[PDB]
DNA sequence: TTGTGTTATTGGCGTTATTAAGGTAACTTGCTTAT
DNA sequence: ACCTTAATAACGCCAATAACACAA
């Protein structure tokens, strides 16, 4: 009972086991539900014209990426639009683009007829039914985008009414601001903006069709579907959660605690059981365990360490793992290497030098050491990127050094050149054409000056003092 | 040792003739001394003292008669019964809300 | 001693090659070292000197 | 104790042809139990080795 | 001091070894981990 | 535990170009 118990896990397998274990009676039951609602919803798409224009319109782009092949012998292969239908589908949509044509200019039902059965014919699961039902959506999407904009452009300066927006609201007109000059909203900037933004309104719906009435009641029809379509998935999902934790009983230490297991799980489940059909006569639970156990060695290989590693490199270490063991309780040696490639599918000699170099999780720096003068490893790893107090003194006594050895060279010339070629409280280290243009002369000599220069430092007299800072 | 294994028709009675010896793992003798050498480093295991099993009776005398009694087991979880001022005969296990000992 | 793994160990793998270095030296007692008797009394040696 | 446990899963894998009994049993929780308390437990120290 | 030889780099190129993603349809359904 | 595929970032290339040098 709620009964103050605070650790989450109680508190979720109470609910967990409380809905009932379900047989394949209603198994296939609720799977022919959920499989109408996706008929309803996508024969009820495909009844508006532009759907099919911007169908083939993708086509086209298809059509387009697939002649920027050859600029580089089939049809340039890309299908993924449709799954399991290139020439019987790059044909099909030849039938369809002529067929769509027509159906545009002369006819009123039977065409239609013939669209919506060559479609009938087609097969698409969940990806492509999503891209025409946002296909539908996205333009009711950016217009009301652009509604909400005309609003909070207009409503926080016309009078704020905010409440005669029955009056306003009357939308694709740009008909009711020019009273406004008798009204409030001074706004003129605002005024060409609003009617850019109603001008891209009516624009859309010229690509589309009459006012939004004519897609609203689109997107009301989709929702209720869709909703009638998630409850009967949930339903599905809902009354096998026992699965998950039964399965998730193995994975229990190998690095994650439980509940995060638990919800892999469930991601993997959840993601399975929409694309399992009831046509065939079988058992969800025998198919839905490959998408669980999927998910949970997935995110086993994602997040069990610290220092992130690839999984094909994880898989590979599983197979060495095993196949030590094998050899360990067999032949009662450890390694031998040469065994253990002598039969392997790993199909190299190096890898393994490496793939078990990272075979060592990091220590935490808070792990007392028992006795050992009671301390912890947390308290013997020092800064090593810095530059000690004498490390950070034997170079002022440089910095400093040369910085007076100069003061007794040249007059000021080759002062200036080593400076501006070598670069010391510069801003960049110029280079030779660059002091070719300080003194208007000497393009090439500058580099003579400079020899001269460091010919005239290396003289005892300047030189064996400061060997020693190298 | 196994047999046609079908609901108890001679179940394990008839296959399975051999046996071997499995390997098991690694046991650390002991010199003659009383050391271990371990990752070559000679170690002691002392000794240690620790409470018997049995049924110990004492009484926290912050009261009177505030006797008590533990079943202390070899290992596991152990008992006791406690009285009270009234002299009320409670239970716990280890640790717990405070219970009646006619409940067991 | 030659049923090792070739290098005397399995090496930890990771490491190329390790020497280990043996090093004895005498000390003498000096100011400062610390006697004691066997019956609880000690002390610390604070000189040392000449015979005579 | 881990191992047995782990024994009443590995013939959850019944692969072979009169199956012998060696691929069932399994070695590590037991030296990797052993071991352990031999290296880390506090009743293990080093000998203070002093003197006799 | 002006000619003829390097060079040191530096964006471009391809190449591919390495990483990330996705998919199997015989049936499988609820720890508590321990002075 | 096993694949079957796109996708990405490191690595080798030989020319261009800006810079440096070396004989009179």
């Amino acid at each position: 009972l709620k009964g103050k118990t605070s650790d989450p896990i109680r508190m979720y397998m109470r609910e967990m086991g409380i809905v009932d274990l379900l047989d394949k009676k209603g198994e296939t039951d609720i799977a022919i539900r959920i499989e109408e609602g996706t008929t309803e919803v996508f024969s009820t798409i495909l009844s508006y014209p532009i759907v099919i224009k911007t169908y083939i319109e993708r086509f086209r782009e298809l059509e387009e990426k697939a002649i920027d092949y050859m600029n580089s012998e089939n049809e340039p292969v890309a299908r993924y639009i449709r799954f399991n239908e290139t020439q019987r589908a790059y044909e099909f949509f030849t039938n369809l683009e002529k067929m769509f044509e027509e159906y545009q200019d002369k006819p009123n039902k039977k065409l239609y007829t013939k669209i919506v059965k060559e479609f009938d014919n087609l097969r698409l699961s969940t990806s492509h039914l999503q891209k025409l039902v946002d296909y539908i959506r996205l333009p009711y999407a950016r217009v009301k985008e652009f509604e909400r904009k005309i609003l909070r452009l207009c409503v926080e300066r016309s009078k704020t009414p905010r409440q005669e927006f029955i009056k306003v609201y009357k939308v694709g007109s740009l008909e009711w601001l020019e009273p406004l000059t008798k009204k409030y909203k001074f706004t003129e900037n605002t005024i060409r903006e609003i009617k850019n933004l109603t001008k891209q309104i009516n624009q859309f719906q010229i690509l589309m069709m009459m006012d939004i009435e004519e897609l609203k009641q689109v997107n009301l029809e989709i929702s209720r579907s869709e909703a009638k379509i998630t409850q009967a998935k949930k339903e599905m999902i809902e009354a096998n959660l026992r699965l998950v934790v039964s399965e998730a009983k193995k994975y229990t230490n190998r690095g994650l605690h439980f509940l995060d297991i638990i919800q892999e799980g469930n991601i993997g489940l959840m993601k399975a059981v929409d694309k399992f059909d009831y046509r065939k006569g079988f058992k969800f639970s025998t198919y839905a365990t490959w998408w669980i156990r999927q998910a949970i060695t997935r995110s086993i290989a994602d997040q069990a360490r610290t220092i992130r590693v690839p999984v094909h490199m994880i898989e590979t270490i599983n197979k060495v793992n095993r196949i030590k063991r094998q050899i360990l309780q067999e032949k009662g040696r450890e390694a031998t290497e040469e065994e253990i490639i002598e039969h392997t599918p790993n199909m190299s000699k190096e890898k393994l030098k490496k793939i078990l170099n990272i075979s060592h999780t990091p220590i935490s720096m808070e792990s007392p050491i028992g006795d050992d003068e009671d301390s912890t490893v947390g308290d013997f790893i020092e800064d090593k990127n810095n530059y000690s107090p004498i490390e950070a003194a034997n170079l002022e006594n440089l910095r400093e050094a040369i910085k007076e050895l100069i003061e007794t060279g040249l007059t000021e010339r080759e002062a200036k050149v080593l400076m501006m070629r070598f670069g010391i409280g510069m801003n960049t280290d110029h280079t030779l054409e660059e002091v070719g243009k300080q003194f208007n002369v000497t393009r090439e000599r500058i580099r003579q000056i400079e020899a001269k220069a460091l010919r005239k430092l290396k003289h005892p007299s300047r030189s064996a003092f400061l060997k020693t800072f190298l | 040792v196994v047999y046609n294994k079908d609901a108890l028709p001679n179940e394990k009675i008839v296959e399975d003739i051999r046996e071997e010896y499995v390997y098991m793992g690694d046991i650390p003798l002991m010199t003659t001394n009383g050391t271990f050498i371990i990752n070559g480093t000679e170690r002691v295991v002392v000794s240690q003292l620790h409470r018997s099993p049995g049924a110990f009776f004492s009484k926290d005398d912050s009261e009177e008669g505030a006797f008590s009694a533990r079943i202390i087991p070899y290992r596991g979880s152990w008992l006791d019964f406690e009285f009270d001022s009234k002299g009320i005969i409670w239970a716990r296990i280890d640790r717990k809300r405070k219970f009646c000992a006619t409940v067991i | 001693k030659k049923k090792s793994i070739t290098q005397s160990n399995e090496l930890s793998p990771g490491v190329l090659k390790t020497v280990k270095v043996f090093v004895a030296i005498k000390k003498r007692i000096q100011p400062g070292d610390k006697m004691a008797g066997r019956h609880g009394n000690k002390g610390v040696v604070s000189r040392v000197l000449p015979v005579e | 104790y881990r191992v047995e446990k782990g024994i009443r899963e590995s013939m959850s894998l019944v692969h072979k042809d009169k199956l012998m009994p060696k691929d069932i049993v399994n070695s590590k929780p037991i030296t990797a139990a052993i071991k352990e308390f031999f290296t880390s437990g506090a009743l293990s120290q080093f000998m203070d080795q002093d003197n006799p």
